[PDB]
């Protein structure tokens, strides 16, 4: 009933691990909150969305010449392997230099794919040493078809420096289709995938290593295998700052992977509620300023390139279902919003009333969130389901 | 024994992707399978033959093929009367003096005869013998001389090839016959060694594994005394060390099958030759025709299977440039490394 601890107490709703911001940062803005300086309580506020902002992230990727790296990278990317700025095979190899990446529409996500050790003349330790091992948040060691013992000196050197690695084991579907055409009669798929995660387990106690975190996919389907759980794991071992840049970059290859955006996102959106300051009037009696609309119009657009059901991202469906974009834009909600007869300003009205009505005001008695949130709420949800829609069309 | 029979269930279980692998193999010369099949057996499955030894007539029905060479082509083929099967191996002629080649073959061979032995020798009856076949068919001359062998399960070459294609040799099993290999492999270089005796061709296209599980040696016609001369050329150079590429005449000595056994063990481990070398039918290889072109000189490991110190330990002796210091076999079955992985093998088995 109290303003500060309605502000934290959303926060509580959601798990630990999906929280955007520490119990520290949360504990200082309540403070301040409390104490009724609004200036300092939007700094705090604002620092915490900039630090979240301005955070960036380091993923290492080694392996042999051929095991995926690029085309890990690419699909993290959301790139295809043939479109513009994809990683392409080879050329680091070449270089014996690592080249960095960004994530397209998240570019303080960096991937850095590192030559295979064999591409130099660096043994284990001076390898990792001259690639910049500890300015990595993760290192992946990708391997594909078989274990190389690059590999397993690669790993017993991190184990060495006490530090930690992610093994991730690539084209399983084409161990998968192999074993299919040569085995017929004794082809099991998940007996095949049970024993390459069990060769891969055993590989690294046989060689002194403790198991590190391993993950079985497939570059090529993205709607199976361990590429999921892999992002689970990779968001928990990062401090809390990071995780919202993270997440939001991921692709949107499951229900959950979706929900947990969705999840971030609504946090932002009462950080940024909050900062614009609550008001005493009920949006169902507020208008739009233009000021508001061209920010409302930037955030439908933010919140569909993120959930991958911007305008691009439909087109490239269309080709690959092979039809025309109007189909694929059909399908689902988010396009037609800001589209020409109940005009913007009824229907923005109407989203208002459905959201204010399903869900309440969200605050204590006569305090409201300005309009334009509660919209964003709205689109969030619109885009989040859309973003589904689509999923469940593509992983089938 | 022990190791043989684990060797012989697991190829029972890898039989349907062995033969898979088998038939691929078969479909880029299918043109060369064709003709040659057209040649031997014009008619239906069957076909006449006399043996050139003592063994009379004979009728060999054809099963299917196994397995295409340089110039030659190898069947599965039944003699029904005898309830036995056999491989037999069809030469084409492509040189103007492959008659006079292969009658020195056959005479080398027989009077030659762990080593796959041959079972006969035959010609299609009619004809004479060593000549070219009719029917004939223009790009494949096939000669009239048919040799009749044991069937070996697999042929290293093809295990290897298949391991690349997909790597079931997963888990303690799959290591296990890694190990098991190894094993055989040394033994059967110190088999020859405790002869005299040293082969110019001991190569995973000419390792055999038998139905029972066991590791032969083929063509008993490359046999050769310790310190014989002879020509160099009958090295497959890929499989040469440096000495064998400097002279058309060389000895054959106990140095050769070292360097050719630290070969074979590293592509158990490997599936590629080693220094860059060519390995046709292997993806990771490079493309280096032989020694005497410079490369890579240096034993690699990275790129194989994560193989124990101890196997690293003696490929690196075998695989030494020095000619007068290199690890003979016999020698190697005495070293603590040998003895750990007949250990490994042991404690593994039961
Ligand atoms: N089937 C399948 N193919 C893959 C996968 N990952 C990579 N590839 C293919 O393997 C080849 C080499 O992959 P690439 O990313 O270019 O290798 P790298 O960058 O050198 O490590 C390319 O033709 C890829 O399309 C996968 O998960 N499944
Ligand atoms: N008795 C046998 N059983 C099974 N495969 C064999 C047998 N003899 C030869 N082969 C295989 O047939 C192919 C050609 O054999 P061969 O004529 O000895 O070699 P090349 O023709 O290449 O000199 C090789 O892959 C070899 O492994």
């Amino acid at each position: 009933n109290d303003l500060p601890s309605s502000f934290t107490g959303y926060f509580k709703k959601f798990n630990t691990g999906r929280k955007i911001i520490s119990q520290e940062i949360l504990n200082l803005i309540e403070l301040r909150m409390r104490k009724g300086n609004i200036q300092l309580t939007n700094s705090a506020i604002s620092d915490a969305l900039k630090e979240i902002d301005s955070s960036v992230l380091n993923v290492a990727v080694t392996g042999e010449t051929g095991s995926g790296k690029s085309s890990f990278i690419n699909t993290l990317r959301g790139i295809g392997n043939e479109e513009e700025g994809a990683a392409k095979t080879g050329v680091v190899e070449v270089t014996m230099e690592r080249h960095p990446y960004k994530h397209p529409n998240i570019p303080n996500v960096v991937f850095w794919d590192l030559p295979g050790i064999g591409s130099t003349n660096f043994p284990p330790n001076t390898y990792l040493e001259k690639m910049k091992f500890y300015e990595y948040d993760f290192f992946i060691i990708i391997s594909a078809t078989r274990f190389k013992k690059n590999d397993i000196d690669i790993a017993k050197a991190i184990s060495m420096m006490k530090k930690e690695f992610y093994f991730v084991r690539t084209k399983v579907d084409s161990d998968i289709t192999n074993e299919a055409d040569g085995k017929p009669q004794t082809f099991d798929k998940e007996k095949v995938l049970q024993d390459i995660r069990l060769n891969c387990v055993n590989t690294f106690r046989e060689n002194g290593i403790a198991e590190p975190p391993i993950f079985l996919l497939s570059n090529k389907n993205v709607c199976h295998y361990d590429f999921p759980v892999l992002m689970d794991k990779l968001i928990s071992d990062l401090p809390i700052y990071k995780r919202h840049n993270f997440m939001v970059s991921l692709p949107n290859i499951t229900d959950s992977v979706i929900e947990k955006k969705r999840q971030f996102l609504k946090q932002r959106i009462w950080l940024e509620g909050f900062a614009a300051d609550l008001v005493n009037i009920i949006p169902s009696l507020t208008f739009l300023l233009d000021s508001d609309l061209e920010t409302l119009k930037k955030s439908m657009k933010f919140y569909r390139t993120v959930f991958g059901v911007d305008e691009t991202s439909l087109q490239r469906l269309a080709r690959d279902w092979e039809i025309e974009v109007d189909q694929v834009e059909a399908m689902i909600k988010s396009p037609a919003v800001f589209k020409p007869e109940e005009t913007i300003q009824e229907r923005l009205s109407r989203y208002i009333q459905e959201f204010c009505l399903a869900n309440g005001y969200l605050l204590p008695k006569n305090s409201f969130l300005k309009e334009i949130f509660y919209l964003k709420y709205y689109f969030l949800d619109m885009v989040t389901e859309d973003a589904k829609t689509l999923l469940k069309e593509i992983c089938l | 024994e022990a190791g043989d029979s684990f060797m012989r269930d697991l190829l029972k279980r890898e039989e349907e992707l062995i033969g898979y692998c088998r038939e691929e193999a078969l479909k880029e010369p299918a043109a060369m399978v064709e003709a040659v099949t057209a040649t031997v057996w014009p008619q239906n499955a069957e076909t006449t033959v006399d043996s050139l030894l003592s063994q009379g007539e004979r009728k060999l029905k054809l099963v299917e093929p196994l397995r295409v060479g340089d110039r030659s082509v190898v069947f599965l083929v039944r003699d029904v009367e005898r309830l036995e099967d056999f491989a037999l191996k069809v030469f084409t002629m492509g040189a103007e003096n492959s008659r006079s080649e292969l009658e020195r073959l056959h005479e080398a061979t027989f009077a030659a005869a762990r080593l796959l032995l041959p079972s006969d020798a035959v010609a299609v009856q009619s004809q004479p013998p060593f000549a070219q076949l009719s029917p004939g068919q223009d790009d494949y001359a096939v000669a009239n001389y048919l040799l009749l062998m044991p069937a070996a399960s697999v042929d290293l070459e093809l295990l290897f090839s298949t391991l690349d294609f997909v790597y079931v040799f997963r888990g303690d099993e799959g290591i296990l016959a890694l190990h098991i290999l190894t094993a055989q492999l040394i033994r059967l270089a110190a088999n020859l060694q405790s002869k005299g005796l040293v082969h110019g061709h001991f190569t995973p296209d000419n390792l055999f594994i038998m139905p029972d599980g066991r590791l032969m040696l083929g063509d008993v016609s490359a046999l050769w005394k310790v310190g014989t001369r002879g020509p160099a050329s009958s090295v497959p150079v890929t499989y040469a060390p440096r000495e064998f590429l400097n002279a058309s005449t060389a000895t054959f000595t106990h140095a050769l099958n070292a360097w050719q056994l630290g070969l074979s063990i590293y592509r158990v481990w490997c599936l590629f030759l080693p220094f860059g070398l060519v390995t046709p039918g292997i993806k990771g290889s490079w493309k280096r025709p032989s020694l005497r072109v410079p490369g890579t000189d240096s034993l690699a490991f990275g790129s194989c299977t994560p193989l124990p110190d101890f196997v690293k330990t003696l490929i690196g002796r075998f695989l030494n440039f020095d000619r007068r210091r290199r690890l003979l076999p016999l020698e190697a079955m005495e070293t603590p490394e040998f003895l750990q992985l007949q250990n490994e093998i042991s404690s593994s088995l039961s």
